[PDB]
This record gives structure tokens, sequence and C-alpha cells, in this order.
């Protein structure tokens, strides 16, 4: 039974050779969207896929069959929304003809893209018994919107699912769904934003208009963030969804090392390129239970890895001006020392 | 009129 080991290298090649024949279809299921705190639907590094080695010139009906089987669903009670990267640095689900663009080879539906990520829409697992089917979708008068709730109090995003809705329907007819899915009372006054892309978070002003108008460049996969219109958002440092998405686009992790501690491993803080000295000192101060006026920061020599000039506590710049001398790996870093009393 | 590109 060692000759069963003439076949480990007979596929360590037979597969290395045929590899050009196959593509990697990376399925994502909607659950992987919960918790995600950034833009778009997930995070390619923290996302987890169900991977499919599928024949480049395979068929799509063949995939749905293989798919339905492997994951355990009815080849007719599910939907494939191929993930699609856009010119604005955003990857969102896009339509697919599950019957017309189904005469084609799998590789070309991918647009010669491998790997090929595809959002897998499944009927809810509860609604299953109910005789629930996955509702019909008119690829011309309906749209699929994804819903995120923003909580200023935690400054976190709570996924709220998706919805088939006709375009003609008006934003006002969507707010009840939002209150509901967010665990909110009905008629709770809400504020709404389309997440267009990083740093762009347009606020949706006129509710009583149809989506087709209410959303600039409406498309399947657009994203509406909503939040309570409550006065206690104003005690939050990022009171609106927009302010969160800004501070997140501007967000940057920085290492801090005590100059006096030799080979100080130091620690990481997450800061914002448009913070100023007070904001940085106040932050890093909290992270060590000591007064900010007790921290002496040093600029960056940018060449030697040792602290540069002492940073006067009246520094008129921003955190960015201090960090512009860094590159990739060079793990953006400054030096401090604790002061007496 | 829902679009096709961005």
């Amino acid at each position: 039974r060692l000759q069963e080991e003439k076949r480990i290298e007979a596929q360590k090649r037979k597969e290395r050779q045929e590899a050009h024949l196959y593509m990697q279809v990376q399925i994502v299921a909607e659950d992987q969207f919960c918790g995600h705190q950034g833009n778009d639907m997930y995070d390619e590094e923290k996302v987890k896929y169900t991977v499919f080695k599928v024949l480049k010139n395979s068929s799509l009906a063949e995939f749905v069959q293989s798919l339905s089987q492997t994951m355990g669903f009815p080849q007719d009670q599910i939907r494939l929304w191929p993930m699609q990267a856009r010119s604005n640095g955003t990857k969102r689900p896009a339509m697919l003809d599950n019957e017309a663009d189904g005469n084609k080879t799998m590789i070309e539906l991918s647009d010669n893209e491998n790997p090929w990520t595809i959002f897998l829409e499944t009927v809810d697992p509860e609604l299953a018994a109910s005789g629930a089917t996955l509702p019909k979708f008119d690829k011309d008068h309906d749209v699929m919107l994804f819903l995120k709730m923003y909580d200023p109090k935690t400054r976190s995003l709570n996924y709220c699912g998706h919805i088939y809705t006709p375009i003609s329907c008006k934003i006002r007819d969507l707010l009840p769904v939002m209150c509901d899915r967010a665990g909110f009372i009905q008629d709770t006054s809400l504020i709404l934003y389309e997440e267009v892309k990083p740093n762009l978070t347009e606020r949706i002003q006129d509710y009583d208009v149809s989506l087709d108008k209410a959303l600039d460049e409406l498309m399947d996969g657009d994203i509406i963030v909503f939040q309570k219109d409550d006065p206690e958002n104003d005690n939050s440092e990022l009171p609106t969804a927009k302010e969160y998405f800004r501070d997140l686009y501007h967000r940057v992790d920085v290492i801090f090392c005590d100059k006096t501690i030799p080979n100080d491993p130091g620690f990481v803080v997450t800061l914002s390129n448009r913070m100023n000295y007070f904001q940085v000192a106040k932050t890093v101060a909290q992270r060590l239970n000591t007064d900010p006026m007790l921290l002496q920061f040093f600029k960056s020599q940018g060449y030697r890895d040792g602290p540069g000039n002492p940073l006067r506590h009246n520094y008129e710049g921003t955190l960015r001006d201090l960090l512009q001398f860094f590159k990739p790996r060079q793990p953006k870093k400054l030096y401090y020392q604790q002061l007496k009393m | 009129r829902k679009k096709k590109r961005k």
C-alpha cells in the first residue's frame, strides 16, 4: 500500500496541468454581512467563502445544480447576485439572468474574472416551512436595496438585510420596514443616507419621492444607511452616518513607543488623519490613565527610527502632517514619554 | 429608469 502514493504527485501535476481549465467561484452568503463595520457589504480579508472549483467553460445551469446540491437548497428557491467591482472603488451585488444569461459558459459570465465572487441569496431558513418561495423579480421595475442601521451611541453599523421593492415606491413606504428590522417602534423618526462609496454618503432629503429619483444612479445593490432622528445622537462624536463614514475613511492606526523604554514594543491606537494635537494627546492619554499635559510627543525622523524633535504642545498641524513621511510596511509610529508631577 | 454604471 505504498503505490497509493504514486497518485499524490499524479494529481499534484494532473491538477497543476489542468488548472487553466478551471475557475474559482467564491460564494458569499448573506450572513457574512452581519457585523461588518466598513463600506460595501463585507471585508475581503475577514470574509469567508464557500469555494467552488468550476470548469471554465461549464454551464450556469450546471453551477446552480451543483450549487443547490452542495449547499442544500432547491435549485429554484435561491438567487445569484454576482459581486461586481465598480469604477468608484466599490464591489456590490449585480444582477444575473438565471435563465437567459444561462446559455453561456461560466467563464464569460465571470467576464474572464477568476476568482469570481457571487452573493448567494437564499430564502430565510424559517420561512422555509411556510411554503415560502423566493419572490419573483422583474429586472426592470424592481430593485434590491441593502439596509444598514447606524447607532451613534455605539458608533457601529447593524446590518438590516435587503428588500425587493418596485422602483415606483417612495422612500416613505420603506421607513416602516427600517424601524421594524432595527427593533424600533413604528413611526420612529429616522434619518437616511445612501452610502455611495467611501467618504461619499449623500443624505436622502425628500422622502415622498420615488426611489428612481430619490437615489442618484439607482442600481441593484445600492445601500441606504438609516438612524434615529433623536437629539441624543448629538452627544455622540459621530452623530450622523455620514460623519462615521468620514472618520472611517480618514481612520488610521498608529504605534506609540515610550522613548525611554529601550526597544519599547509599544502599543497601537486608531486615530484620524485630521485630528490635532489635543485630540491625539487626549486619546493616547485615555489609553493610559494619565493627564494629556503629562505626555511629551516627538516628531518623526522618518529616516532613523528614533524620535525626532520634541513636539511642542501647541503644534498647529494635523495627525496627517506628522505621518506623511511614512510608506507601506513602515508601521506609522511616533514616540512618547511620561512626565513628572 | 435604474442605471447601468457609475
